[PDB]
């Protein structure tokens, strides 16, 4: 395929220099003149010199799978990694039918819950009727919440703090941060009558101290009582939350730690403590892998969709103002948590990197991705990804596992390095060095391809002439010595500078810079003759492109609108729309003269376009009610003047066109 | 890298929160906050001072008001050094309201020439309800004298007793006569109130007590006498309580006054309260509980004592409208939660603010303080904490103010605010992208060139979050003119610290590596496990902050005790009497007062003696091993400081280490050193500033293998700065980012002939392919084939040399050993500034090849454009060439050629969606005409301001017959400018012949009226909105002979060609035409 000629002195020296770069082991295969970089070259540049194709030696990156658990197969693979060249193994997803699971339930008991809270009678059967629908053999258990119990979160005057409350209700709760009430059991009627005995509460700011109770709940398994089974949160309110930083407001500035602080299962120190981080937060869940499901109003459902960018194993659902619909909002969830798989590793060292081929029954299919990705998962129906692993290096005695997130299964990997040849006689090489691999590998001083010089010596004349490249250079490109017919390039002491070639005419340190680094780096790729060899996951001519087109793409996975294709990250936009997303285009001009005869076809079904119409107005969609785009105002088939308004879309030339049934004629 | 990590100051004080706010003062003190000491009975927060001299803390005495609550003082610190003052705030002080508890701030503003004040100024205040008070006065004939004097003394005493205008008062004196002093409505009115009690005389006569509380209840309670519907009434009736001639009794009127929600007190005089008639009297008028109600006309002190009272306020908790609650304002507004000094006055940040909406008060010296938030219509702003954190920005000389909300929307945004007449309204906005990532938690103004503007806010998001690390800085320059707030770039920590809150503090430090850029300090508090870490950022030309950090400083690297290091800080102050800036960083429990280092550079020349071998050096006549040749060595060192302000005396001891190598990397080196006898050599020498000069004999063997390549000395040192003993041993230090190894090179004579010199002729030329002109902003690369030639004998080491000026820089291009013949040539290239300043140098050198006679060659040379370039009009590039040999020179075949500039602009003019479409007229409307209007706007897409003109176009005769009568042109919006008329006749033709091909009027047939309007400054998307309004004549339409007709204007954008261009391709968009269609109509 490709090579580039590096290290050419010894076998592994030339499979180090390129994963395309093979080696000659055939003795006396070099000419009388010729030398040993001639040895080190591709496969078609090999068996065309006469070259044996038997003793070519040509490592190759190996998968071994051992599969003899049932979900996650295989269990464990052993990689056999040449630097430069992929290894590639198939990990197959099958998703069971059932397993057992956990539900712990977090109620918000803050005074805007009060119409939530009055259904309590009702939650406690819906809440099992929801458990049993979903699992054979479940648990079930729940704690409450509102809000830390310091200004301003909290009126902290003695007769607010015992009733909160702003009108005057007889049954009401003084403010807390979070109470764990029951512990996941199977006893239903304890359930029952424990979440029907729950009073309201109240505080004093919108937003609640929800992620407190999640990182406590997160934070404590034993108290809790989870099983090593699908562990199920959910999490239902009305409002917002506090998050880390908020607490500076009531002079709280130590960071939440992580750690299980229940008394009498209450978090008494909360006041001690900030809010947890969301990040904080979504480490924790995934740690003890929890799954939760955010049961919000419809007034926060936008807002808890974007957690689920941060905490990748989660779901929302639109939960009614009484929390009448919990049970069709939970199996939804559940099936949605389900029915979406991702397949992630855990750290990796800089020399590997592993990206992921998702094949999905879905019929959809991912490749060349950071993470495996498949939604529309279906039961017994067995998903493969495509597991990528490439080495830079070679490399040292490593293990990773690779899982699926949301569930204990794991996949491990070892990774065992393939740099060496296993090739496919003394005194030969006339003298000192030991023969290995077809050829002489020579001791320190002496020098040759039968080490029949030295060095420090005679180095005649006449065999000069082979250390010119050609009759106008100079000797070994002046940066190196000539011994022994062959160049001995000089030894420069610079950071990353080496000196290489058969006349020494290639360097490491001459090639195209990005940012202000050669190559941009030993992040995107090194320097090798003029030419910059990229790293996995980079491109271009000085590493300058990145593969991804998650920056392309808008938070709807647009791809630069419809009006752009993406390039290196970056949106190249046809006509006149500009970055980064290509949405608007200021000095487009107006797309209203054109659209008149569509506009008539559309609303009053006349004009040039009658029966014409679907065929000749395919980017334009009809709406009965005003639309919030450009006015227009032409001059239909008859004259009249006709009123309508154009709402762009995404894609080339659609929009959403209102047309005005009320006509202007002079008549009327 | 030149932040002293070795000799150090801490302070450590046992205050609980000591550390948690952190600022420099008066260039003297680190002024420190410990929001969590106990200093006092319900009083939290402490201050303190800490000197560098002493090293040690002493606290700030402050006058606490015993209304200010558990402060948390000193959570919150600011200063400035216009005149030196210190800001320092408590925003957690509990105020209790009823049965409310509020939450307010409190502010000290401190300062050596000037006695501490407090802001804000007032107490917070709480509800007081609203009462209106009818005084009902015995004036009768048995109220005698003293008596009536003590009354009026009574009522003197219980109006001054009360605020305004949460009470006000109303006076009737009665007897059998009635009259009203003065009304709630004159109340309210009056400047002093107390001066209506002056005129009040006794009226005598009998008593109709029971008459007159009805007059009172029926009247002086109505609205039409000023009374307030929401307000408490209450009635204080003081009689001697002996009713007599009245026709009512208290049984008649009182039920009325209980229905009317009167209380009722009852105030004796004289006998009234013994006599048992009297004292049956007072009981029915008061009301209930009596004795509560029923008071001596002595005792002044009786109202006060029941009520000076307070208005309970129900709170919409939660987001509830229901429950008849009233809303959230300033009760938690936590006034000086941040805190910033502005030209104008301080500006203190209240995060609570109208349902935590947010916002910050501004206190201008001696006047009326006003207050800085998004408008009432922004809904969404709610619970988003704006005025978290607060920053000063100047635009120019604007006077900027900077809002972050880390909570808005749950991913934080930041706002900048400037006034408009006296008002404050929002001028930019800039959003975070992940939501909980706290985006505009702090803020920082970035002055990089230090011009007095701020060019560039740094924009904290410490609980950003990725898998591998957290926090995240945001580069947000300011735009320039009409274009919106963007961030440009990120900044980030090391990696391995997913919490480490980087971002948490920021500061500016100021030029601390003499490169007139000014650099920051960003903190990063929760970096290994919460010990925490401070970064040093390089400020960047072009202003933007460098993408990697120049220093990381570890808490673990400091003290094994370090948490929280860099959750404070506060730099750009000398606090070490060095002269150089210096850091304080707050951790927990300690603060640490770090100090910069001078920075030195070293420069290097280096020269033989001779500057060529002689070829007379090396020649072997045998006896091989002989007689070896001397060359001299020069070398010199030149040390500059680089930190300009440093006090103390002028030369800087420096302890230098020299390290040289004669051709090294090399099997035979060809030279050695007289001193060592081997090829490397090793000077130990202290040096003070500026130059030095040292002399090496090298020895040249009389034979040699290579003579063509020439021999190399390679010098790199190092540099221990002696410790200033006047600073505790501070010490100089190199720059991080100095070359270390320098490189001369000794060239030998060239063999041609017999003993005979050689002699090469260079030539060089240069042409640029494609081009004639050079568009700046359109053209972002400049391809040069450049050729150079030698007519004689071989030269070795060819070297070509550009010059060019500063927006030029050359790129190495990369595309070789293709299929055929892309292997030929090889360079290597670098390029300096050279010149006074402005001009650069690339010098290509060609080696691996002996540069033969007559041969030539040719490559091609490509440099970049930048957009932002400063050419001119012309743009003058030139080119040297020369050899190893230095040849005589002065024999031209230096190459120069100069190339036409014009600067790429997008200006784009279009007709507006608002005119007059249509004008439809009946046939009997020939007298008659209309009002129409032609909208246009100009926009500028492009990437640069320039001057412009547009043109308008508009028809108004037709064969001297009005067409569009009194045309006026209109720019209400942006309204400074200019437009001027002049009457153009059209070129005469068949105007029927010319309407009957389309039914249009335009200038070619029509008396046209063109308006010229220049801009001086047309700026970065900005738009410019013009209207044609006048009335169009229908008369005209006669001379036609069609039933319809089309009016049109056309607008037109033009500027400077020669030394602006059009956008290529969008020439078409810099004229724009607008069409009014006439329409006649018959009855059907
Ligand atoms: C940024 O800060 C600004 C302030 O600078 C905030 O805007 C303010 O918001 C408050 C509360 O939302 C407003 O107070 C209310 O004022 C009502 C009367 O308005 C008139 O007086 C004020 C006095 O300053 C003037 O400013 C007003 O100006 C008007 O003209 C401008 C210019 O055109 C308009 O833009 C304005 O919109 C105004 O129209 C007026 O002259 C008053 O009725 C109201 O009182 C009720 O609410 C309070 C609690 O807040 C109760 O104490 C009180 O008793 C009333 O509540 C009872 O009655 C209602 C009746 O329905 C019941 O529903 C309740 O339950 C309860 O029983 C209040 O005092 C203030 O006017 C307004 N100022 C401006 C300049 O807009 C912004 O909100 C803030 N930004 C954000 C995003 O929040
Ligand atoms: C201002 O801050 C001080 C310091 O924190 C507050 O003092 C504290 O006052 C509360 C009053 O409720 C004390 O709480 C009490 O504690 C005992 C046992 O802990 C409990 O049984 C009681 O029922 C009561 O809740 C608290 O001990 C006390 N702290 C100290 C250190 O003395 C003060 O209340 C604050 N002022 C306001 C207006 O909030
Ligand atoms: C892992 O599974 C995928 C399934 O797609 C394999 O890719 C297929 O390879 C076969 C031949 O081996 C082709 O006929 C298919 O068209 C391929 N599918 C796709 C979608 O490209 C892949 O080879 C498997 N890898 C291993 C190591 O077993
Ligand atoms: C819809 O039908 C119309 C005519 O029935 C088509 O428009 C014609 O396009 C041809 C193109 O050569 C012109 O020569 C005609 O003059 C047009 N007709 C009219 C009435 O103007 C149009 O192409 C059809 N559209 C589709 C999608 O089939
Ligand atoms: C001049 O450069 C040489 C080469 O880099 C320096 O010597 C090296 O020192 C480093 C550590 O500082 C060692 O790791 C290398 O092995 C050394 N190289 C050699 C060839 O010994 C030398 O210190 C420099 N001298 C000065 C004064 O800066
Ligand atoms: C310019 O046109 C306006 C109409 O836009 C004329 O205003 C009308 O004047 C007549 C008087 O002859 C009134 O009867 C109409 O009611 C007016 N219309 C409106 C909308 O106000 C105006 O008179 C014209 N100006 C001139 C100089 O003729
Ligand atoms: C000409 O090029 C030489 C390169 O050797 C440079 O030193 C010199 O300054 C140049 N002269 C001008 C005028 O740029
Ligand atoms: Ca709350
Ligand atoms: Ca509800
Ligand atoms: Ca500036
Ligand atoms: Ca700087
Ligand atoms: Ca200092
Ligand atoms: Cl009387
Ligand atoms: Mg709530
Ligand atoms: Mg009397
Ligand atoms: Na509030």
């Amino acid at each position: 395929q490709e090579c580039t000629k590096f290290k050419v002195s010894s076998c592994r020296e030339c499979i180090e220099s390129g994963p395309g770069c093979t080696w000659c082991q055939k003795l006396n295969f070099t000419g009388p003149g010729d030398p040993d970089s001639i040895r080190c070259d591709t496969r078609p540049q090999l068996l065309m010199r006469g070259c044996a194709a038997d003793d070519i030696m040509d490592p190759t990156s190996l998968a071994e799978t051992q599969e003899d658990q049932k979900q996650l197969s295989p269990q464990k693979v052993t990689l056999y990694l040449r630097p430069g060249q992929a290894a590639a193994f198939n990990v197959t997803f099958r998703r069971a039918k059932g397993y057992p699971i956990d539900l712990y339930y977090l109620m918000d008991l803050s005074y805007s819950m009060l119409d939530d809270l009055r259904n309590v009678k009702k939650l406690g059967g819906d809440l099992l009727r929801a458990l049993n629908e979903i699992t054979e053999s479940g648990r079930i258990g729940f704690g409450s919440f509102v809000d830390k119990t310091v200004l301003p979160f909290v009126n902290t005057h003695p007769d607010k703090l015992r009733n909160p409350c702003p009108n005057k209700e007889k049954e009401c709760q003084p403010p807390f941060a979070f109470r764990h009430v029951l512990k996941l059991t199977d006893n239903s009627n304890q359930f029952q009558t424990e979440v029907g005995k729950q009073l309201i509460s109240g505080n004093l700011d919108a937003p609640e101290g929800g992620l407190d109770a999640m990182m406590q709940v997160a934070a404590c398994p034993e108290e809790i009582g989870w099983r090593k089974v699908t562990r199920l949160l959910v999490f239902a309110t009305d409002d917002g939350f506090h998050f880390a930083g908020d607490g500076k407001l009531g002079a709280i500035l130590t960071p939440n730690d992580g750690r299980c602080h229940l008394e009498d299962n209450l978090y008494k120190r909360s006041n001690e403590f900030d809010y947890p981080s969301v990040g904080q937060l979504a480490h924790k869940l995934a740690e003890n892998n929890i799954q939760p499901i955010f049961a919000v109003t419809s007034r926060m459902v936008k807002t808890y969709e974007k957690l689920t960018e941060i905490i990748p194993k989660s779901a929302v659902g639109e939960l009614s103002e009484d929390s009448s619909n919990v049970v069709q909002l939970i199996k939804n969830a559940y099936n949605k948590l389900s029915s979406r798989v991702f397949l992630d590793h855990n750290a990796l060292p800089d020399t590997l990197k592993v990206t992921y081929d998702s094949f999905c029954s879905n019929g959809v299919t991912h490749r060349n991705q950071p993470r495996g990705d498949c939604d529309g998962v279906q039961i017994n129906v067995p998903i493969t990804f495509q597991v990528k692993v490439t080495a830079t290096e070679c490399i040292q005695e490593q293990s990773f596992v690779i899982r699926a997130l949301g569930f204990t299964d794991i996949v491990t990997v070892q990774v065992l390095p393939q740099c060496e040849c296993r090739c496919r006689d003394r005194s030969l090489c006339h003298g000192k060095g030991f023969l290995e691999c077809g050829i002489c590998r020579c001791d320190t001083g002496y020098i040759g391809k039968n080490c029949e010089c030295q060095t420090q010596g005679r180095s005649s004349q006449e065999l000069e002439g082979s250390c010119r490249k050609d009759n106008n250079s100079i000797i070994c490109s002046g940066l190196g010595d000539c011994v022994c017919g062959q160049c001995l390039c000089h030894t420069s002491d610079v950071p990353g500078k080496l000196i290489y070639g058969q006349y020494c005419e290639c360097d490491t340190i001459n090639c195209e810079r990005y940012n202000g680094q050669v190559c941009g780096g030993p992040g995107r790729g090194l320097c090798f003759c003029g030419k910059c060899r990229c790293h996995p996951g980079f491109e271009g001519s000085a590493c300058q492109c990145e593969r991804t087109t998650e920056g392309c793409l808008n938070p709807r996975r647009v791809e630069c609108s419809g009006r752009g294709r993406c390039r290196c990250n970056v949106c190249e936009c046809h006509s006149g729309y500009q970055l980064p997303l290509c949405q608007e285009c200021p000095g487009c001009p107006s797309p209203c003269g054109k659209y008149i005869s569509c506009a008539e076809c559309l609303k009053f079904e006349k004009g040039p376009f009658g029966k014409n119409c679907s065929a000749a107005c395919p980017g334009l969609q009809l709406s009965n009610n005003p639309v919030k785009g450009r006015t227009c105002k032409e001059r239909d088939s008859e004259g009249c003047w006709v009123a309508y308004t154009l709402e762009q879309q995404d894609g080339m030339d659609r929009y959403l066109i209102y047309v005005d049934e009320s006509r202007e004629c002079c008549g009327g | 890298f030149n932040l002293d990590t070795e000799e150090l100051t801490a302070f450590r004080v046992d205050s609980a929160g000591f550390g948690d706010s952190v600022v420099q003062y008066a260039n003297s003190w680190v002024v420190v906050g410990a929001p969590q000491k106990i200093t006092a009975a319900d009083q939290t927060g402490g201050l303190y001072q800490c000197g560098y001299s002493t090293g040690a803390c002493e606290p700030i005495g402050l006058q606490v008001p015993p209304e200010a609550v558990n402060m948390s003082l000193g959570l919150s610190l600011a200063s400035t050094t216009s005149p030196s003052q210190l800001l320092a705030c408590g925003p957690t002080v509990h105020h209790e309201c009823g049965r409310n508890m509020y939450l307010t701030g409190l502010c000290f503003l401190l300062g050596p020439t000037q006695l501490t004040q407090r802001l804000p100024v007032s107490r917070q205040e709480c509800p007081r309800q609203e009462q209106d008070i009818v005084f009902l006065i015995d004036g009768s004939g048995s109220i005698s004298s003293r008596n009536f004097a003590t009354m009026m003394n009574f009522v003197r005493a219980v109006i001054s007793q009360f605020q305004r205008p949460s009470t006000q008062f109303s006076l009737m004196q009665f007897s059998n006569k009635f009259q009203t002093h003065f009304t709630f409505e004159e109340f309210r009115r009056s400047s002093n109130p107390l001066s209506l009690l002056a005129s009040v005389h006794q009226l005598q006569g009998f008593t109709y007590t029971a008459t007159a509380i009805q007059n009172v209840v029926h009247r002086l309670f109505h609205a039409s006498y000023g009374a307030r519907r929401d307000a408490a009434k209450i009635l204080i009736v003081i009689t001697d309580g002996k009713k007599e001639g009245d026709s009512l009794d208290y049984k008649d009127v009182i039920p009325m006054a209980d229905a009317a929600g009167i209380i009722r007190y009852a105030i004796g005089v004289g006998l009234a309260f013994q006599n048992r008639n009297s004292w049956k009297e007072l009981n029915d008028i008061a009301s209930k509980p009596s004795q509560e109600h029923i008071f001596k006309v002595e005792d002044f002190d009786a109202l006060k004592d029941i009520q000076n009272q307070l208005k309970e306020k129900i709170f919409a908790i939660e987001g509830t409208e229901t429950t008849s609650s009233s809303s959230f304002e300033l009760e938690m507004a936590q006034e000086g939660f941040s805190a910033v000094f502005t030209p104008d006055g301080p500006v203190l940040g209240a995060v609570g603010s109208f349902t935590w909406s947010g916002g910050a008060f501004l206190y201008p010296p001696n006047m009326d303080p006003t207050f800085i938030n998004m408008s009432q219509e922004n809904v969404d702003m709610r619970d988003s904490y704006l005025g978290y954190s607060t920053e000063l920005a100047l635009w120019k000389g604007v006077q900027s103010l900077v809002l972050g909300a880390p909570r808005y929307q749950h991913t934080g945004k930041a706002v900048i605010f400037t006034q408009v007449s006296r008002q404050w309204r929002m001028k930019a906005e800039v959003t975070g992208t992940q939501i909980g990532s706290y985006f505009g938690a702090s803020l920082c103004s970035v002055d990089v060139d230090s011009d007095g503007s701020t060019d560039l806010v740094l924009i904290g998001a410490p609980h950003y979050y990725e898998q591998t690390r957290g926090g995240q800085v945001s580069v947000c320059p300011l735009p320039r003119g009409w274009r919106r707030w963007w961030c440009d770039a990120v900044l980030y920590g090391e990696q391995g610290h997913p919490w480490g809150r980087f971002g948490a503090a920021l500061t500016v430090l100021g030029d601390v590596n003499g490169d007139k850029l000014t650099d920051v300090v960003i903190g990063a508090p929760g970096e290994e496990e919460n010990r925490g870490a401070v970064y040093l950022f390089h400020g960047v030309l072009g202003p933007s902050i460098s993408p990697s950090h120049s220093q990381r400083i570890a808490g673990s690297q400091l003290s094994s005790r370090l948490q929280y290091f860099g959750q404070a800080l506060s730099g750009g102050q000398d606090l070490t009497q060095d002269g150089l800036v210096d850091l304080a960083v707050g951790a927990r429990g300690q603060v640490l007062l770090l100090r910069t280092r001078p920075v030195l550079w070293v420069g290097v020349s280096m020269q033989f003696i001779p500057a060529e071998i002689p070829r007379s050096a090396f020649e072997c006549r045998e006896q091989v091993v002989s007689e070896q040749t001397l060359v001299q060595s020069n070398i010199c060192l030149y040390i500059d400081k680089r930190s300009k302000n440093l006090l103390g005396s002028r030369d800087l001891q420096s302890s230098v280490t020299l390290d040289l190598a004669l051709d090294p990397g090399r099997l035979s080196p060809r030279a050695t050193f007289q001193e060592t006898k081997t090829r490397s050599l090793s000077r130990v020498r202290v040096l003070g500033l500026k130059a030095h000069c040292e002399n090496f004999n090298l020895l040249l063997p009389s034979c040699v293998e290579d003579s063509v390549t020439p021999i190399t000395l390679r010098l790199n040192f190092t540099l221990v700065g002696k410790p200033l003993l006047a600073f505790r041993n501070l010490r100089p230090m190199l720059a991080a980012d100095a070359q270390r190894y320098f490189t001369a090179s000794l060239p030998f004579e060239k063999n041609c002939g017999a003993d005979h010199i050689c002699q090469d002729n260079l030539g060089i030329s240069f042409s640029f392919p494609g081009l004639k002109s050079l568009l700046v902003g359109s053209n972002l690369e400049l391809n040069a084939e450049v050729m150079v030639w030698n007519d004689g004998e071989d030269s070795y080491g060819t070297t070509i040399t550009f010059s060019h000026p500063a927006g030029l820089s050359y790129r190495y291009v990369a595309e070789g050993q293709k299929q055929g013949q892309l292997r030929s040539l090889h360079l290597t290239c670098d390029s300096a500034p050279v010149g006074s300043q402005g001009t650069w140098s690339t010098s290509c050198r060609i080696n691996h090849l002996i540069f033969r006679g007559g041969a030539q060659i040719t490559f091609l040379a490509t440099f970049d454009v930048s957009p932002k370039a400063v050419l001119g009009d012309r743009l003058l590039l030139t080119a040297n060439v020369s050899s190893e040999s230095n040849t005589p020179r002065t024999s031209k075949t230096t190459f120069q050629l100069e190339l036409p500039v014009k600067y790429a602009v997008y200006t784009v003019v279009s007709s507006h969606e608002q005119f007059t479409k249509y004008l439809c007229f009946s046939e009997s409307e020939e007298k008659e005409s209309h009002v129409a209007m032609h909208r246009y706007q100009v926009n500028n897409l492009g990437q640069r301001d320039l001057p412009v003109s547009i043109n308008f176009w508009v028809p108004v005769e037709l064969n001297q017959e009005a067409v569009w009568m009194d045309v006026e042109v209109s720019h209400p919006q942006n309204p400074s400018l200019r437009c001027s008329s002049e009457k153009i006749a059209p070129p005469a033709s068949d105007f029927l012949a010319h309407i009957q091909k389309n039914p249009v009027l335009d200038c070619s047939i029509a008396g046209c009226l063109r308006f010229r309007c220049d801009v001086p400054s047309f700026s970065v998307q900005e738009e410019l909105d013009f209207t044609l309004k006048g009335n169009l004549s229908f008369g005209w339409v006669r001379q036609i002979l069609q039933k319809k007709v089309s009016v049109v204007s056309v607008a037109e954008i033009t500027f400077d060609t020669s030394v602006y261009s059009q956008l290529p391709g969008q020439e078409a968009f810099m004229r724009a035409q607008t069409t009014t269609v006439l329409e006649k109509y018959k009855p059907g």
